[PDB]
RNA sequence: CUUGAGUCUCGUAGAGGGGGGUAGAAUUCCAGGUGUAGCGGUGAAAUGCGUAGAGAUCUGGAGGAAUACCGGUGGCGAAGGCGGCCCCCUGGACGAAGACUGACGCUCAGGUGCGAAAGCGUGGGGAGCAAACAGGAUUAGAUACCCUGGUAGUCCACGCCGUAAACGAUGUCGACUUGGAGGUUGUGCCCUUGAGGCGUGGCUUCCGGAGCUAACGCGUUAAGUCGACCGCCUGGGGAGUAC
RNA sequence: GUUUAUUAAAAACACAGCACUGUGCAAACACGAAAGUGGACGUAUACGGUGUGACGCCUGCCCGGUGCCGGAAGGUUAAUU
């Protein structure tokens, strides 16, 4: 997760790495894992994803 | 005789021994009737992370072909070779000649 | 139980439980390199430590250290060794001279085993600490360059260095956790000594002990004059410790030179 | 599954003619001299079960092929085992 | 594409976090997404494609 | 006194709390303050409009020193892991870049089954 | 005899099983720089940790569990299963031209074997979760729900038990029977120029036709239309309990 | 098995096992003013010690009192100066 630039202008671009992790792989880890719920979350909350 | 794409990394400073090993490497493989197609020295490439602590290391590359009864010796030699670091030998995948 | 191939049950025939045997130690004809060895447990005077006083023993055979080097050897078959279970293994060097050695794990058909600096790193022959590798398994080490003493209890003992180490010392003892010891030392290296051996349970009072141990087990047993605690109705209020130790933690080891080591736990 | 040059051999050992691969004379010996080689395996990794599955089912049909063999001719049957040494 | 010495080939196949690249947003035959995914595994250990971009 | 000029910062932001610890390039500490370490507590804190008045607290204990410029670590998500960085630069601060240093297992240990509210 | 079972050939993808390596991340506990009154946590709070220096934070070591990303609506196996990577020993399954034997065949009470989790053994290791346990708080109250800690035990062989919503609450094997958007594998041919293009075998996911269905729904992977065999079912509680 | 030679052989001690703790070796510990010796020519799967007593099934709550294990910042604190 490496930023830094030239020409002092407190830009942005910290969001560029906001979409390759962040709270992303934290929600998975936050409280507990999944165990059987992934047995019904990628193979069940998938009915969410067919169109 | 199964082929083997074997690579490995030897400590930086110790890269002095680079040759003596290399010779005395084919000096057993040559001598079990074995075969060695591809083979080439890579170099003191600068490393991805502090492996063994020291982000620089020679590499090599082997791709040889011989009985596991001889690469077994060598297999553990590395472990009991000090000047060497992370070492690895990939099984056959078949004879590959030429590449880098 | 745990290991292969077998350590036998014992038919419940006559008030009993379990023995303990092994394949290959056939020959009992000890060599010639062994001395009588006396008996009791006195000293030029009275007693010291109670217990211990069984018969039949003898056998002293020999060896530690391995101050033959740059020379091969050939296990000529393991053997039973008393006053120390750990078996033994004969062992011949090329010149034609036998010794006894400790009996580490995978030995039998002569095998390699050659002492000396930079020699066969395997389970067999000793190789001075200095040039002893990641040392994850050592053996009967040596407090000093030429002693050879340490942890002779190869009856399942592990000593384990801490890789390749500096200053010239390292070590994590069997139990006494990490203590340092001169690197110019050595070690049987293999580190094992067959301990499917010490998982048994003699069985039956003397018939076990009494070829060895008397009955330490003496408790209060009343008469509160022969000891510090006992008497009364049939109970023993009163902060239990033998000859006024205080026999729970407390511990002693009050000095003498060393204490040149670090960690050793607590609990 | 097995060594190429040895399979072939066994079919030259047992081909009433040459190259009759899918016979029965052979397919026996094939499953047999396979098993006998699988043998020194499982007395090591003594619980690699799935591996042993097709090892059971191996012998399994090996007998279906002797039962057969024997059902349609004994002369051949007691000539195959005389050499294969089976009957266990 | 079946090895690693093409480590310049494999370089666009990651990110600023190492995070291996899907066969989702690059539906790449999938059976190629296998004979590429694995090479990064086997290669990462050999001091190339750094596991992460924090260390 | 040293007067660094190139030291770092570490923004650890738990949900119910967030600390700002200013350290040096190497790693040695330098100054600090934090959420509950400033007036409001309970859950009145945590909100971003609290965890930058903290930020501007580290400023008065990190100007006894010399910092002509700095970088930052955001170990931890939550309510004050951006806003914290806001009252940063502005209260009189430079900045090379941002680096995230938040936890990341490769599935290694079990986590708190915890909240079964 | 050859299309059924299969044997050889020759391809091929895959978390199939057992053993032996391993590298990276990650907590925690150790060891010191820094550094100061704070951290932790709830709805809030408290219990606990911090001036005997928490936590932050750095540089170091010990060690155990697990392999983000890839990962899939995916892949495998006879079910219970199984995820980095490497090495040896080893199953099965699929296909293409062929090459081979010649009904071997599909069913099976009892018979034998595999057996998620949990638990009992012997012995090992024990980083993190945590029954039981103690504080803490909520309530009338709390033997619970959240908070702070923690024993077993999750882990290892070796062995036992041998039950689960053991799942698709839907045996097996075999040929039928309108299709329509797919997933993954294997082989033919198309200016192979090509992302791709077209036929064709294993597996598979969703709709859904007739038809079956007591409705909901099954529907080429049938809950359609037939054919061999085995299992079980006969009203609720008493009871899978007693003897 | 042993025990109160000579009133008590028992439900006593013992016993295999089970637990605790101590002990890294010149061990702990025991006799000794001492040297030296037993623990043994043993070495943490080894030895002292203490509690319990083949076997199966179990081994709850209390750290306030006392042991001992740990901390040492502050208090008080000997010879001393
Ligand atoms: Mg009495
Ligand atoms: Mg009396
Ligand atoms: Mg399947
Ligand atoms: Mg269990
Ligand atoms: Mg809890
Ligand atoms: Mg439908
Ligand atoms: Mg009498
Ligand atoms: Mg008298
Ligand atoms: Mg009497
Ligand atoms: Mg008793
Ligand atoms: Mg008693």
């Amino acid at each position: 997760i490496k930023v830094r630039e030239n020409e002092p202008f407190d830009v942005a671009l910290r969001r560029f790495k906001r979409s390759c992790e962040k709270a992303g792989v934290l929600a998975e880890v936050r409280r507990r894992e999944f165990y059987e719920k992934p047995t019904t979350e990628r193979k069940r909350a998938k009915a969410s994803a067919v169109k | 005789m199964r082929h083997y794409e074997i690579v490995f990394m030897v400590h930086p400073d110790q890269s002095e021994q680079v040759p003596g090993m290399i010779e005395r490497y084919t000096a057993a493989i040559t001598g079990a009737e074995g075969k060695i197609h591809r083979l080439e020295d890579w170099g003191r490439r600068q490393l991805a992370y502090p492996i063994n602590k020291l982000h620089k290391a020679h590499y090599v590359l082997m791709n040889v072909e011989a009985p596991q009864e001889v690469i077994d010796e060598l297999e553990t030699t590395f472990r009991f070779n000090d000047a060497v670091i992370r070492s690895m030998v990939m099984r056959t995948k078949h004879a590959v000649t030429e590449a880098s | 139980v745990k290991c292969k191939p077998t350590s036998p049950g014992r038919r419940h025939v006559v008030k009993v439980v379990n023995p303990e045997l092994h394949k290959g130690k056939p020959f009992a004809p000890l060599l010639e390199k062994n001395s009588k060895s006396g008996g009791r447990n006195n000293n030029g005077r009275i007693t010291t430590r109670h217990i211990g006083g069984g018969h039949k023993q003898a056998y002293r055979i020999v060896d530690f250290k391995r101050n033959k080097d740059g020379i091969p050897a050939v296990v000529e078959r393991l053997e039973y060794d008393p006053n120390r279970s750990a078996n033994i293994a004969l062992v011949l060097y090329k010149d034609g001279e036998r010794r006894y050695i400790l009996a580490p794990k995978g030995l039998k058909a002569g095998d390699q085993i050659q002492s000396g600096v930079d020699a066969a790193i395997k389970p067999g022959n000793t190789l001075p600490m200095r040039n002893i590798p990641v040392g994850s398994t050592v053996h009967n080490v040596e407090m000093k360059p030429g002693k050879g003493g340490q942890l002779a209890r190869s009856a399942g003992t592990y000593v384990q260095i801490v890789a390749r180490d500096g200053a010239y010392v390292t070590l994590r003892l069997r139990s006494g956790e990490m203590r340092k010891v001169e690197a110019d030392c050595r070690a049987t290296l293999g580190e094992v000594g067959n301990a499917e051996h010490m998982l048994r349970v003699l069985g039956k009072a003397g018939a076990a002990r009494w070829r060895g141990v008397r009955p330490t087990v003496r408790g209060t047993a009343m008469n509160p004059v022969d000891h510090p605690h006992g008497g009364g109705e049939g109970r023993n209020f009163g902060k239990h410790p033998v000859t006024p130790w205080g026999v729970q933690t407390k511990g002693k080891k009050t000095r003498s030179n060393k204490r040149t080591d670090k960690f050793i736990v607590r609990r | 599954s097995l060594s190429t040059e040895a399979t072939a051999k066994i079919v030259s050992e047992f081909g009433r003619d040459a190259n009759d691969t899918g016979s029965t004379e052979v397919q026996v010996a094939l499953l047999t001299a396979q098993i006998n080689h699988l043998q020194g395996h499982f007395a090591e990794h003594k619980k690699d079960h799935h591996s042993r599955r097709g090892l059971l089912r191996m012998v399994s049909q090996r007998r279906k092929l002797l039962d057969y063999l024997k059902r349609k001719d004994v002369a051949r049957y007691t000539r195959l085992i005389e050499r294969l040494g089976l009957r266990r | 594409e079946i090895d690693y010495k093409d480590i310049a080939t494999l370089k666009n196949y990651i990110t600023e976090s190492g995070k291996i690249v899907p066969s989702r947003i690059t539906g790449t035959r999938a059976k190629y997404q296998r004979q590429l995914a694995r090479a990064i595994k086997r290669a990462r250990y050999l001091s190339l494609l750094p596991y992460t971009d924090r260390h | 006194r040293k007067q660094v000029s190139d030291g770092v910062a570490h923004i650890h932001a738990s949900f119910n709390n967030t600390i700002v610890t200013i350290t040096d390039r190497q790693g040695n500490a330098l100054g600090w303050a934090t959420a509950g370490g400033s007036g409001f507590r309970g859950s009145r804190k945590s909100t971003p409009f609290a965890a930058q008045v903290a930020a501007e607290r580290c400023a008065d204990a990190v100007k006894e020193y010399g910092i002509k410029n700095l970088e930052v670590m955001v170990k931890g998500p939550g309510p004050g892991r951006e806003s914290t960085i806001r009252a940063l630069n502005a209260a009189g601060f430079r900045i090379t870049n941002i680096t995230d240093v938040t936890p990341i297992p490769h599935n290694g240990c079990r986590p708190p089954k915890k909240r079964r509210v």
